[PDB]
C-alpha cells in the first residue's frame, strides 16, 4: 500500500524556533558572587535560555515530542557553528568545498531548503491533556500537563527568585495568558473536538501547520457522501449502509477533486512509455479483472456442437464442415481485452491480427479463405481499431478482385493490396465511403458488403462510471462517462436468456446474412460445387442461429461490469470518442505534452510535431473473438444485478479506491511547489511571485532546473514517502524550466482538440510562498545576514558591535570619492616607488589608498590580488573596502573583551578561502557581554555588516541581574505579543514581519475512522 | 498625394451626403454610402511638384488618388 | 475620419448593420 | 450532461410534439443528398430548416399551426464559431429562419432527393453566415419587430438586431414560366463606369456562346 | 445540473482600471494553476492563523475582495463573446483554465477597461457546451457578483422550507459537528466547486440549511436552547475572541417550523465584514448555495448601492423581489446577547458585559481596518481594504430587522 | 550570432539551429504521414515514427544555443591563437550566380 | 559537452563526435 | 552544458593556457620570413630568364 502518509498528530508544542541559549554565562564562584543566578540553583529549569548570548536559531520540531517523525527537517546550527552544509542542497554537492557555500546559485538554496522547513512542519496539531493546576503558580489553570517540555512550553509559570534579565521580562507576563481557553467538546463524555489554548509556538509553524488541516478538509467528504461515493461507484448494487447519529469528529480525507485527479492521470501517462509494451499490463490488467468477476461462461461445445449438426456428403473432397472446425480453432484472451482494451482505446487501440486475413494469393473460389473472411467480418465490430470497417471490406473486396473491381485511392495500392495493409484514414476505397459510387452491374456482391458494413456497423454510445462528487480522471470525455462502441442498456434485475434483437445480435445476423449471400451468389453458385454449397448456407445459418448469450451481455451486464470496474483498476480509463465510420473523425493520434508549446516558440507548429504520440497495439485474433461472442452462456437461473451485487462486494469494502484519490492530491502538490520552485530559481517564468528575488541565481540552465525540480521531487518523496514515480517523467526531455502538462488527439480531418491539464488551485503553492514573504523579513534567524560587509581597520575598546551597527555606514556606494573595481579588479604596477593602482570600475586604474566598493564577484576570481595589495592596506587603516554581497551566511566568533585580541586572522583566514567558486559564510568577532564594568583591552577589528543583522540575539544577559559592558538586550516584548502584551488579542499575528513565539492555536482531537468506521458494507 | 488636410475636406463633402443615407435608399437612387476609401489607394514612393524637390519627401504607404479617381 | 463614433451593438462582428451611435450618460462621442 | 459525449443533439424549442423531446442523432451518415457524406445529425437539421422555409413560405394569418416554426437547433457537441460542418451552416441559417425569412425558390410540399440535395448544395456554395442573429445553446433570439409570436417557457429571447433588413409580408406563388421571359429595362439613379461595367459582365458572361440561326 | 448564471463585476470605486495589482495576478490566478475553485485556500480555522494583518493583503477578507477585482478584468467573454486581455493577460483558452501572458504572434484584442458590466452565460455559446469542465467558472462569477452588487459586505440569501430537516440533512450536519465554521463554508465552497450538481443532490440542502442555522445563531434565537432540528452555533465567549463559529447537535426545545417559506437576502453592513473570518466563511457558505441554483429570486433594490440598480437577473425593485436586510456584528451581537440573556442562557449581569468583552472587540477589528485603509490608500490603484470612510461602522443597518427575520425563520 | 545572452528559457529554443532542427522534424513528421506512406507504413510503426521523430524535436538539446551564442566567442578567440590563421570564402544561403 | 543519454531515453522508450567538431573547426 | 557554468571565468580559464604558448608570434615571425624567402626567390628566378 503506497499512499501519502497524510494524517500525522504531534503532540509536542509545534515551534520551529528554539531560544538555543548559546555562549554560556560563566559560573564564577571566587569574585564578584552574586551576579549571576542560575535557575539550577533552585533544582528547576529555566524557561527561556541563560547563557551570556542567547540566539534565537532556527530547528523545525526542536521540541516535538509528538509521536512520529514527518523524515525531514532543517536543523540550522549556531551562529557560533558553521551552517554552510544546511544550504548546499542543489549547485554544490561536487564542486564548492566543503568550508565555502556557492553564492551565486544562494536563492535556488535557500528556497529548496525553505521547501524543506516547510513540508517538515506538516503534521496535525494533536490535542493532549490539560490538567488543572493544583499549584500555587497558576492557582488552577487548564495548563497543558506534558516531561521538562512543560518548563519550556508555559514561560508564564516561571519561578523568579531574583531580578534576573530574564525574570526582568517573564515578570511582566499577563498572568491569565497561560493554559487553555475554549475546549468545544460536544458528545459529553467522549473526547473534545478541538481544545484551544495559547503555549509558546511561533506564528510560522503555527501558520503552516494548519493550513495544513486547511488541505485534508480540501479532500474530505461527510458520511452521507462517502456513502454515495461509494454507491454510485458500483452502480447502487452492492448493500452499504450508513448510522444516522452524530458522529462527533471525523477527518478522513479520503477525496481529491475531479481537477487534483487529471494533474495525476496525464501525469501518469507521462512515465507510462507510449510503447505497446506499458499499455499492455494497462488492458491485461482490466481483463484479468473483467474475467474475474463475470457471468459470462464460454462455452465452445455449444457452436462446435451447433456446427457438427449439418449434413454433410463425405462423396465430397472439400470438407465444409471440417473447414471452419479447423479455422474457427487458434484463447479467449482475445475476446476479453477487445473489451478490455475500450476502456482504454486512448492508450492502445486493439487490430485485427494481419496474420488472420485470407492470404492474397487466393480468390473466392478457395473455401479456406472465405470462412477466414467471415470471421473477419463478425469480429469487426469487437476491436476497438479506428479502421476495422475498412480493414473489413477491403479483406473481401480484397480477395473477390477478379470478378468485382472497385476504387482505391492512392498509388501503390491496388484492390489486390493485402488487405490489413490499409491503416491510414486517407486510404479508404472511394466506393467504400459512399456505395452510391460502387455499380451493380460491375460489383453487385462488394457493393452489397460496402453497404452492409455502413447499415450496420454498432452505433457508439456513453454511460455513467464512477461517483459525481469525486470527480474522475477524464481528458476527452466528460466526467464520470466512458463511450461504448455497443448501444447500451440498463443492467436487468431479473432473469437473462440469450435474445435476438441488439446491435450485437443484429451484427452477426445480417452479417451472416450477407455471407449466406456470397455463396449463393453468381460466381458462387458457377464454381464451387453444388450439394457442398448447401452445407456452408447450413454451416452458416446454425451460427447466426445459435442462442449465444453474449451479444445479449456485451450490451446490458458488460457496461455495468466496464463502469464498476473502472474504479478498482489501478489506473482509471483513458478514453476518446468512438467513431462509428465517419470519414474525418478518425483518431489518427492522441497525443500528450510534457513540455508547453507556448515556451518554446511552438504557438503555430502542428500538434502532430509537439506532442507525444502514444503508440500502442494489440493484435486480437478472429477466431478468439468469433468462438466466444457468438458462443456464449449463463447460468440458467441468475439474477444479472445479484451475481455483480456479490463479485463486487470485495473490491468496494476497502478503502483501497480512495488511496489513489490521495496519491493525486500529493501529485497536484509535488507539481505545484516544482513549477514554482523551478520558476523562482529560474528568471521570471509561468507568473510565480517571487517573494525572494532579492537573493542571488546565475545559473538558470536546465541543468539547475533538473536538479532544482529534482530536490523538489525528494522532499515529497520523503515528506509523504511514495515508493511511486510522482512529478518524475516531467523531466524525461532534460528540461523542468518548462514544465507543463497537456493531453490532445487529433481527427484525420482536421480538429485537434487539445486539453491542457493545469494544476488545480494547491495548499502549498500558498504555504511555502507564505514561509519565504517571511523568510526574506526574519532572514537572521537562518544564519543569512543581509546587506554588505565592510572592512573597515576600526581599533576600538567600547562596546563592539558587528551585526546591529549604531549610526550610519561609513561611505556607501556612489559616495564622493568612493570608487568601484572594475569587473576583472586587475592591479596594475607602477615603477620607481608608485603606487600600484587598483583598475577602477570605469576602466581608468585608481589608487588603493582610498574608499572602494568591490562587487563580491569581484572578489572571487581576484582574491589573490585583493589579499596581496588592498588588503595590506586596510590593515595600515588607509583604505576602508565595502564588500558588497548580497545575502551571505555568517559566522559569528564570541571572544572577550577582557583579554586583547586582533581580528585581523579570522579574518585573513576567510579571505584565504574564497575560490572564483564558493566564499565561506563571512566571519564576524563580537565581544561576549559581560556582568560587571571590565577593563578592556584595545582589539583591532576590520569586519562589521551595514544592514542591522542582528535579529537573532533574543537576549543579552539571562541569568546575569544586568550586563554592564556586553550590549544588554532585553528579550524583545515585541517577539511575544501574546505572553505580555495588554492590549495583545488571542487570534492576531504579524505573520509577516515578525515571529511569535508564543500565539494561541487550536490543537485537535481528530479520529480517523476506516471504510468500516463510515458505512457498514455487506 | 493626398495630404492630411485635403482629406478633411473630400470627407467633409462625402460626410455631407451620407447624411442623407435614409432618404437615398427610400426613393431607391444613391447606391450605398460614399466612403473615400474607395477613389483612394495605398502606393509609396517620393512625393513632390518636381523631380527635385519630390526627392526630399519619401513616403511609405501614403494615401494618392489616380487621376482617373480624381475624377469620379 | 469624421462624425459621431459608433460600436458593434450586437458584438464583435461589425456589420455595417451592428454599429449604433455609440451614445451614453454624456452625450454622443464625436 | 449526461449525453455531452453524441455527435450533436437537436432539440424543438417550439411546442415541441407530445412534451418536450431531445433527438439525438446517430453517428453514421446519409448517402445520397451530398458528394460528401452529410452526417445523419446535419441531415436532420437541412430536413427541418427545409421546412420552416417552406412552411413561412405559405403560412397565413388566418390559420393556426401546431410550431410558430419547425426549424431544429443543436444543443451539444456544436461548434458555434465556425462555418464548416453543413450543420453548422445550417444552424446558423436555421437561426434566420425562425424569423419568417422565405427561400426565393420555391421548396416543394413533398421534398425530393433530388430537391433537398439541390438545397444542400445551395447551403454548402461559399456565402456569409448571416449575422444578425447570434447564436446561443438555450435561446432563440427572435427579433420583436417579426410576425413570429413566442410560446411561453425560457427559450425566446426577444433580441433586435441593430438593423434588420427585412419587412414582413408574404408572397403568392407563380406557376413555372413555359418560355423565356423578356424583361423591359427599367433604370436604377446609380451608374457604373464603363471600365468597371465592363469586366464585372466579362467576368460572368457566356463568350464563346453557340448560337442557332433560325430563319431569318 | 444548472446551465445558466448572470454576473456583474465590481465597482472601480471612483477610480481608472481594475483595483489589482499585477503583482496580485501572479499572486492569486498566477502559478499557471486554475484560479478557480481557490478562493477558500486563504483562510484557516479562524484568524489567528492567517498573514491578513500588516502585509500585502491585511484582511481575513482582503484576498476575496482582491481576486474578486482580478475576475472582473478578465470576464470579457461573458460580457460580450470573445477573450480578450488585460494587460500582457489572457486566459490561454477557450475553456478559461487559467491566465497567462498574451502569446506573441496571435495575441486577444486587449480587453476594453470598462467597470460593472453584466455578464451572461450565454454570451459565451462554448461554457454551456462544455458545463462540466468549466463548471467551477460559474460559482465563482457568483461568489463575484454577491460581493459586487454589493459594496459594503456581501450578500447571500436564507432559506427554512416548512418541512423539517430532510433526513440525510440531519445525518449530513450530524458528522460537521465539531467543525469550526471555517471549515464548514470550506465543505460548502469546496463542494459546490466542481462537477455540474443537480440542485436536488443532497448537499445542497443540507449546505444550505448549514446557512439558515447559522443566521438563527447569529442573532441568538437558534442557541445552545433553541436549536434548529437539533443544531444552532455557538460562539466563542468575547474576551479571547468572539469571532469564532462551531456546529453543536444538542436537544434543547427545537425551534418549531415556519408558517411559510422564510426568504431574505442578508448581507453584512459594517466594514467589520472585511475582517471576521465568521462573517465571511458564513456569507460565502450562504452563497455556495445560490452558485448551484441559479439565484432564489432578484435581491430587493431598496437598501444596496448606486451601481446596482435594476441589475438585469440580479437585482430588482417589483415583485420578483425579496427585502434584503443588513446587519451590523456589534449590533447584533447585542441582540444576539439579549436573546441568550432571555432564555436563561446567561445571567441578567452579564449581558451587560458580554457586549463590553465583544464590542471592546468589535473596536479592535476596527482601529485595524482603518489602519490598513489609510495603509492601502486606493489611488493606489489597488483595494485589498474596500473604502468605507470611519462612518459604518456604528452604522446600525437594517440589524433590528433582520433580528425579526430570524424568529419568523425559527419560530 | 549574437553576444551571449544571459541563459533562460529564450535563447536555447529560439537559436538558428532550434529553428531548424525544430521545423525539419515538423516537416518530416508530415511526410512519414503521408497517404502514400501507407504502401508500405503499418498503422502502428507509422505512429512510433512520429514518436520517434517527435522526442528529437522536443529534445532539449543545449547545441542549438551553443552553436549560436557560444561558439562564435571561440572561433574569434581560437583564431587569433594559432600559428596558422584562418582562410575563408564567404558563405551564401541560395543566392546561387 | 555531448551526450546522448537524454536523447536515449526520450527516444528509447517509444522503440567523441569528430563529426561535428570537425565542422566547426571546418568552417 | 556542465551544471554550474559561468561563462566568464570556463572561457577564462580554457583561454588562458593557449595565450601562454606563444604560437601568435610564430605566426607574425615565420611570416615575415617567408616575404623575405619571397621577395628574394621572385627576384633571383626573375633574373635569370
Amino acid at each position: 500500500a503506497n499512499g501519502p502518509e497524510l494524517i500525522i498528530e504531534d503532540t509536542g508544542l509545534c515551534t520551529s524556533f528554539m531560544l538555543l541559549d548559546n555562549i554560556p554565562s560563566a559560573h564564577l564562584t571566587k569574585e564578584l558572587i552574586g551576579f549571576t543566578w542560575f535557575m539550577q540553583m533552585y533544582q528547576m529549569t529555566p524557561p527561556l535560555p541563560e547563557g551570556a548570548v542567547n540566539r534565537i536559531v532556527c530547528m523545525t520540531n526542536w521540541a516535538s515530542l509528538g509521536d512520529e517523525g514527518r523524515g525531514l527537517e532543517v536543523r540550522l546550527p549556531p551562529p557560533t557553528d558553521s551552517s554552510v552544509h544546511a544550504y548546499k542542497t542543489v549547485l554544490s554537492r561536487g564542486y564548492i568545498d566543503n568550508a565555502q557555500f556557492n553564492p551565486l546559485a544562494l536563492r535556488s538554496n535557500v528556497l529548496l531548503m525553505l521547501l524543506q522547513f516547510t513540508l517538515s512542519n506538516l503534521k496535525i496539531n494533536k490535542s493532549s491533556t490539560f490538567t488543572s493546576d493544583v499549584t500555587t503558580i497558576t492557582s488552577g489553570r487548564m495548563i497543558r500537563a506534558f516531561p521538562e517540555l512543560l518548563a519550556l512550553a508555559y514561560p508564564g509559570r516561571a519561578v523568579l527568585p531574583t531580578q534576573t534579565k530574564n525574570a526582568q521580562f517573564l515578570s511582566t507576563a499577563i498572568a491569565d495568558r497561560i493554559g487553555r481557553l475554549d475546549r468545544a467538546n460536544l458528545i459529553g463524555g467522549e473526547v473534545s473536538a478541538m481544545v484551544e489554548c495559547m503555549e509558546l509556538c511561533d506564528a510560522l509553524t503555527l501558520h503552516i501547520r494548519e493550513t495544513y488541516i486547511m488541505l485534508l478538509r480540501s479532500m474530505h467528504q461527510d458520511p452521507t457522501q462517502i456513502v454515495q461515493i461509494v454507491n454510485e461507484c458500483a452502480n447502487n448494487l452492492l448493500n452499504s449502509t450508513i448510522p444516522i447519529s452524530l458522529r462527533p469528529t471525523i477527518l478522513c480525507p479520503w477525496f481529491a477533486s475531479s481537477e487534483d485527479l487529471r494533474l495525476q492521470q496525464v501525469m501518469h501517462l507521462v512515465n507510462i512509455s507510449s510503447n505497446t509494451a506499458a499499455a499492455l499490463p494497462l488492458v491485461e490488467a482490466l481483463s484479468t479483472l473483467l474475467r474475474s468477476v463475470t457471468p459470462l461462461v464460454l462455452d465452445p461445445t455449444v457452436l462446435t456442437n451447433a456446427i457438427t449438426t449439418i449434413s454433410e456428403s463425405t462423396t465430397q473432397t472439400i470438407s465444409p464442415i471440417s473447414e471452419i472446425l479447423r479455422l474457427l480453432q487458434p484463447d479467449y484472451a482475445a475476446f476479453w481485452k477487445c473489451i478490455a482494451s475500450w476502456a482504454y482505446n486512448g492508450l492502445v487501440t486493439t487490430v485485427l491480427s494481419e496474420d488472420a486475413f485470407p492470404d492474397s494469393s487466393q480468390s473466392i473460389t478457395h473455401l479456406p479463405s472465405m470462412w477466414k473472411c467471415l470471421f473477419l467480418t463478425l469480429a469487426g465490430p469487437m476491436t476497438s481499431d479506428p479502421h476495422s470497417p475498412v480493414k473489413v471490406f477491403m479483406a473481401l473486396a480484397n480477395l473477390l478482385a477478379q470478378p468485382e473491381p472497385i476504387a482505391i485511392g492512392v498509388p501503390g495500392m491496388h484492390q489486390t493490396t493485402p488487405a490489413s495493409q490499409f491503416s491510414h484514414p486517407g486510404v479508404w476505397p472511394p466506393g467504400f465511403l459512399n456505395p452510391q459510387l460502387i455499380n451493380p452491374q460491375q460489383a453487385p456482391l462488394l457493393r452489397a458488403f460496402a453497404e452492409h458494413i455502413r447499415a450496420n456497423w454498432p452505433q457508439p454510445s456513453e454511460f455513467g462510471y464512477g461517483s459525481t462528487l469525486q470527480g474522475s480522471a477524464n481528458l476527452f470525455i466528460p466526467s464520470n462517462r466512458m463511450v461504448y462502441p455497443w448501444p447500451n442498456q440498463p443492467l436487468p434485475r431479473l432473469t437473462v436468456a440469450p435474445t435476438y434483437d441488439s446491435a450485437m445480435s443484429n451484427w452477426i445476423s445480417t452479417t451472416i446474412a450477407f455471407f449466406i449471400r456470397v455463396v449463393n451468389s453468381v460466381n458462387m453458385t458457377a464454381t464451387v460445387n453444388d450439394l457442398t454449397r448447401r452445407t456452408m448456407t447450413g454451416v452458416m445459418t446454425a451460427m447466426r442461429q445459435v442462442k449465444t448469450m453474449t451479444p445479449f451481455y456485451i450490451q446490458h451486464m458488460c457496461p455495468t461490469e466496464l463502469s464498476v470496474l473502472a474504479s478498482v483498476t489501478v489506473t482509471p480509463p483513458f478514453q476518446v470518442p468512438f467513431t462509428r465510420l465517419v470519414q474525418n473523425d478518425v483518431i489518427t493520434n492522441v497525443l500528450v505534452a510534457r513540455v508547453d508549446p507556448a515556451q518554446r516558440g511552438d504557438a503555430a507548429v502542428d500538434i502532430r510535431a509537439t506532442h507525444a504520440t502514444f503508440a500502442a497495439a494489440l493484435p486480437v485474433d478472429p477466431a478468439a473473438i468469433v468462438v466466444a461472442m457468438l458462443c456464449g452462456q449463463t447460468e440458467t437461473n441468475l439474477i444479472p444485478s445479484h451475481h455483480y451485487g456479490k463479485a463486487f462486494a470485495p473490491l468496494f469494502a476497502s478503502n483501497a479506491m480512495f488511496t489513489r484519490n490521495q496519491r493525486a492530491v500529493i501529485t497536484r502538490e509535488a507539481f505545484v511547489c516544482a513549477r514554482s520552485a523551478v520558476a523562482q530559481c529560474q528568471d521570471a517564468g509561468f507568473l510565480v511571485p517571487r517573494p525572494l528575488d532579492a537573493l542571488r541565481q546565475f545559473d538558470v540552465t536546465s541543468a539547475a532546473a533538473a536538479e532544482i525540480m529534482h530536490a523538489v521531487n525528494d522532499a515529497f518523496k520523503t515528506a509523504f514517502d511514495l515508493d511511486g514515480a510522482l512529478l518524475d517523467g516531467l523531466a524525461l526531455y532534460g528540461d523542468p524550466r518548462i514544465a507543463d502538462l497537456s493531453a490532445a488527439y487529433l481527427q484525420y480531418g482536421g480538429n485537434v482538440v487539445r486539453e491542457h491539464v493545469p494544476p488545480g488551485p494547491s495548499h502549498i503553492h500558498r504555504a511555502l510562498q507564505q514561509v519565504e514573504s517571511t523568510f526574506m523579513a526574519e532572514m537572521n534567524l537562518f544564519n543569512v545576514a543581509r546587506g554588505n560587509l565592510y572592512l573597515v581597520q576600526t581599533a576600538t575598546n567600547g562596546n563592539w558591535s558587528p551585526m546591529a551597527p549604531v549610526a550610519a555606514p561609513p561611505f556607501v556606494r556612489g559616495g564622493p570619492n568612493v570608487r568601484v573595481v572594475g569587473r576583472f579588479g586587475t592591479i596594475v604596477p607602477r615603477p620607481n616607488g608608485l603606487e600600484p593602482q587598483l583598475i577602477d570600475d570605469g576602466n581608468v586604474p585608481r589608487d588603493i589608498a582610498g574608499d572602494w566598493v568591490y562587487p563580491s564577484d569581484v572578489l572571487q576570481v581576484s582574491v589573490a590580488v585583493f589579499r596581496d595589495y588592498v588588503w595590506p592596506m586596510v590593515k595600515a587603516g588607509r583604505t576602508r573596502v565595502l564588500v558588497e554581497l548580497g545575502h551571505y551566511v555568517y559566522t559569528l566568533h564570541y571572544y572577550d573583551p577582557q583579554i586583547s585580541l586582533d581580528e585581523a586572522p579570522i579574518l585573513e583566514e576567510w579571505l584565504s578561502k574564497i575560490n572564483p567558486a564558493g566564499i565561506p559564510p563571512v566571519p564576524f568577532c563580537i565581544p561576549i557581554p559581560q556582568v560587571y564594568p571590565c577593563i578592556t583591552a584595545r582589539r583591532v577589528h576590520y569586519a562589521f555588516t551595514s544592514e542591522n543583522n542582528n535579529d537573532s540575539l533574543f537576549s543579552t544577559n539571562a541569568a546575569s541581574i544586568d550586563t554592564a559592558f556586553g550590549e544588554n538586550a532585553a528579550v524583545s516584548p515585541l517577539r511575544w505579543p501574546g505572553l505580555v502584551d495588554p492590549n495583545y488579542r488571542v487570534g492576531t499575528n504579524d505573520l509577516p514581519n515578525r515571529i511569535t513565539l508564543y500565539n494561541s492555536l487550536y490543537r485537535y482531537n481528530f479520529t480517523y475512522p476506516t471504510l468500516d468506521g463510515i458505512m457498514y458494507v455487506r | 498625394f493626398v495630404n492630411e488636410g485635403m482629406r478633411e475636406t473630400f470627407s467633409k463633402a462625402l460626410f455631407d451626403i451620407n447624411m442623407w443615407q435614409p432618404l437615398f435608399q427610400a426613393t431607391k437612387t444613391g447606391c450605398g454610402p460614399i466612403v473615400l476609401s474607395s477613389f483612394t489607394t495605398t502606393t509609396s514612393g517620393y512625393v513632390g511638384a518636381t523631380a527635385g524637390d519630390a526627392l526630399d519627401n519619401p513616403v511609405t504607404n501614403g494615401v494618392f488618388i489616380s487621376t482617373v479617381q480624381i475624377m469620379n | 475620419p469624421t462624425g459621431k463614433l459608433w460600436r458593434p451593438v450586437g458584438t464583435s462582428v461589425a456589420t455595417i448593420d451592428s454599429l449604433a451611435i455609440v451614445s451614453d450618460r454624456f452625450g454622443q462621442y464625436s | 450532461a449526461n449525453l455531452a459525449a453524441g455527435p450533436t443533439v437537436l432539440e424543438h424549442f417550439d411546442s415541441p410534439t407530445y412534451g418536450p423531446h431531445l433527438l439525438l442523432p446517430q453517428t453514421g451518415d446519409v448517402l445520397g443528398y451530398s458528394s460528401s457524406l452529410i452526417s445523419q445529425a446535419a441531415l436532420l437539421m437541412v430536413e427541418s430548416v427545409m421546412d420552416a422555409l417552406r412552411d413561412n413560405a405559405n403560412a397565413s394569418a388566418s390559420t393556426a399551426v401546431t410550431r410558430l416554426d419547425q426549424s431544429y437547433h443543436p444543443v451539444t457537441s456544436f461548434d458555434p464559431s465556425t462555418f464548416n460542418t453543413l450543420l453548422q451552416r445550417a444552424t446558423n441559417l436555421a437561426l434566420l429562419a425562425v424569423q419568417g425569412v422565405q427561400s426565393e425558390s420555391a421548396i416543394p410540399a413533398i421534398p425530393t432527393m433530388s430537391d433537398v440535395r439541390s438545397f444542400v448544395a445551395r447551403l454548402m456554395a461559399e456565402g456569409d453566415p448571416q449575422q444578425w442573429f447570434p447564436y446561443r445553446v438555450d435561446q432563440i433570439l427572435y427579433w420583436p419587430e417579426s410576425p413570429f409570436v413566442p410560446p411561453i417557457g425560457p427559450f425566446y429571447a426577444p433580441f433586435r438586431p441593430v438593423n434588420f433588413p427585412f419587412t414582413t409580408g408574404s408572397y403568392t406563388v407563380v406557376p413555372d414560366a413555359s418560355r423565356p421571359l423578356r424583361l423591359l429595362p427599367q433604370y436604377r439613379n446609380a451608374t457604373i463606369t464603363v471600365q468597371q461595367a465592363d469586366d464585372a459582365y466579362e467576368d460572368t458572361a457566356l463568350s464563346p456562346l453557340i448560337t442557332t440561326h433560325g430563319f431569318c | 445540473a444548472q446551465r445558466q448564471f448572470f454576473g456583474l463585476t465590481y465597482n472601480f470605486y471612483g477610480q481608472p482600471a481594475p483595483l489589482f495589482d499585477l503583482n496580485d495576478l501572479q499572486e492569486l490566478a498566477g502559478c499557471y494553476a486554475r484560479p478557480w475553485t481557490s478562493r477558500f485556500s486563504h483562510l484557516a480555522i479562524s484568524t489567528g492563523s492567517l498573514p491578513v494583518w500588516s502585509a500585502r493583503y491585511p484582511s481575513v477578507a482582503s484576498r476575496n475582495i482582491v481576486v474578486n477585482t482580478l475576475l472582473g478584468a478578465h470576464l470579457n467573454p461573458f460580457a460580450g463573446g470573445q477573450i480578450t486581455s488585460h494587460q500582457g493577460i489572457t486566459w490561454r483558452d477557450p475553456v478559461l483554465s487559467s491566465l497567462a501572458p498574451v502569446p506573441a504572434i496571435q495575441p486577444p484584442p486587449v480587453w476594453a477597461v470598462a467597470e460593472n458590466v453584466l455578464l451572461d452565460s450565454n454570451n459565451y455559446p462554448t461554457y454551456v457546451l462544455n458545463l462540466s469542465s468549466m463548471w467551477p467558472i460559474n460559482q465563482d462569477v457568483h461568489i463575484m457578483t454577491m460581493w459586487a452588487l454589493s459594496d459594503q459586505g456581501p450578500i447571500y440569501h436564507l432559506e427554512v422550507p416548512v418541512d423539517p430537516m430532510p433526513a440525510a440533512t440531519t445525518a449530513a450536519l450530524m458528522a460537521y459537528t465539531g467543525v469550526p465554521i471555517a471549515h464548514l463554508a470550506q465543505t460548502a465552497y469546496r463542494f459546490a466547486g466542481q462537477l455540474p450538481q443537480s440542485p436536488d443532490s443532497t448537499m445542497v440542502s443540507t449546505i444550505r440549511w448549514l446557512s439558515a442555522i447559522w443566521f438563527g445563531s447569529l442573532t441568538g434565537r437558534l442557541n445552545r436552547s433553541r436549536t434548529c432540528n437539533g443544531f444552532y452555533f455557538e460562539f466563542a465567549k468575547p474576551a479571547l475572541n468572539p469571532d469564532q463559529a462551531v456546529l453543536k447537535w444538542n436537544d434543547g426545545a427545537r425551534a418549531a417550523p415556519p408558517a411559510a417559506a422564510q426568504s431574505s437576502y442578508i448581507r453584512c453592513i459594517s466594514p467589520h465584514w472585511q475582517h471576521q473570518i465568521v462573517e465571511v466563511a458564513g456569507a460565502l457558505m450562504s452563497q455556495s448555495v445560490t452558485a448551484v441554483t441559479g439565484l432564489p429570486a432578484l435581491i430587493d433594490e431598496a437598501t444596496l448601492p448606486a451601481w446596482s440598480q435594476g441589475v438585469a437577473n440580479l437585482t430588482g425593485n417589483g415583485q420578483g423581489v425579496v427585502p434584503c436586510l443588513d446587519y451590523n456584528p456589534v449590533p447584533m451581537a447585542a441582540a444576539r446577547h439579549l436573546q441568550w440573556r432571555q432564555d436563561g442562557l446567561i445571567t441578567a449581569a452579564q449581558e451587560a458585559q458580554l457586549n463590553n468583552d465583544y464590542t471592546a472587540y468589535a473596536l479592535t477589528i476596527e482601529r485595524h481596518l482603518t489602519a490598513m485603509l489609510v495603509a492601502n490608500p486606493i489611488a493606489a490603484g489597488r483595494m485589498p481594504i474596500q473604502p468605507f470612510n470611519a462612518a459604518d461602522f456604528g452604522q446600525a443597518g437594517q440589524t433590528a430587522a433582520a433580528v425579526a427575520l430570524a424568529q419568523a425563520m425559527f419560530v
